[PDB]
């Protein structure tokens, strides 16, 4: 995350961290037993991290909990980035606490200009790279489609949008993907691509949860 | 052209996943920050693979 700052340990409780020996991706929790990140998040071996706050400190909260599934959207395409979403199933179920908490899902979409929580533990900086500690935590708008696409012409699909600044200085970046985009209190995205980090006219763009709330219900419920 | 040259290509996707690619200036296969999608071929998962595809170039 360019441009945020620190959230404050546990304050974010349903944001995990994906590990495959070093951290590579964010989540997010929805039950004890299922995240949601992005598809291009998919590896085998990973190990969820649960209630972290420091990722390079073991600190008292923590649980590590290895995928025993992870499935990737059917109808991602890795070469558009259409359907950017993946459900990770727990090997056991977390143990739900006030620092590892699930985020509902919407039961509408959200319009431009509404304002979200974006978290990560990705490169903090636009220009260069430095990873950071603990988590940190974005606020920033829902953009409109029209923006959206004039900013990006031929690739925002209709399972797209973004969200951001477009002055620059404000974004996510390598390393918080597959993580929360949340607002009012519903997981409304998942941190999926842009063009840089924080780059004047380039705002992210992150994948529309909303458009798969039946998808993501009945895949649970099937695994 | 050889695509063991070309510089490394994070690409548009927000992960932070370590890849290497062949450096032909040092002359040997270095790590990386891959996003996650878009990969370009000097983009390999271990140094053994790397060696093998780009080793001399
Ligand atoms: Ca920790």
């Amino acid at each position: 995350i360019v441009g945020g700052y620190t959230c404050g340990a546990n304050t974010v409780p349903y944001q995990v961290s994906l590990n495959s020996g070093y951290h590579f991706c964010g989540g997010s929790l929805i039950n004890s037993q299922w995240v949601v990140s992005a598809a291009h998040c998919y590896k085998s071996g990973i190990q969820v991290r649960l209630g972290e706050d420091n990722i390079n400190v073991v600190e008292g909260n923590e649980q590590f909990i290895s995928a025993s599934k992870s499935i990737v959207h059917p109808s991602y395409n890795s070469n558009t980035l259409n359907n950017d979403i993946m459900l990770i199933k727990l090997k056991s179920a977390a143990s739900l606490n006030s620092r590892v908490a699930s985020i509902s899902l919407p039961t509408s979409c959200a319009s431009a200009g509404t304002q979200c929580l974006i978290s990560g533990w990705g490169n903090t900086k636009s220009s260069g790279t430095s990873y950071p500690d603990v988590l940190k935590c974005l606020k920033a708008p829902i953009l409109s489609d029209s923006s959206c696409k004039s900013a990006y012409p031929g690739q925002i699909t209709s399972n797209m949008f973004c969200a951001g600044y477009l002055e620059g200085g404000k974004d996510s970046c390598q390393g918080d993907s597959g993580g929360p985009v949340v607002c009012s209190g519903k997981l409304q995205g998942i941190v999926s691509w842009g063009s840089g980090c924080a780059q004047k006219n380039k705002p992210g763009v992150y994948t529309k949860v909303c458009n798969y709330v039946s998808w993501i219900k009945q895949t649970i419920a099937s695994n | 052209p050889d695509f063991c040259l070309e510089p490394p290509y994070t690409g548009p996707c927000x992960a932070r996943i370590i890849r290497y690619f062949y450096n032909a200036k040092a002359g040997l296969c270095q790590t990386f920050v891959y996003g996650g999608c878009r990969a370009k071929r000097n983009n390999f998962k271990s140094a053994e693979d790397c060696m093998r595809t780009c080793g001399g170039a």
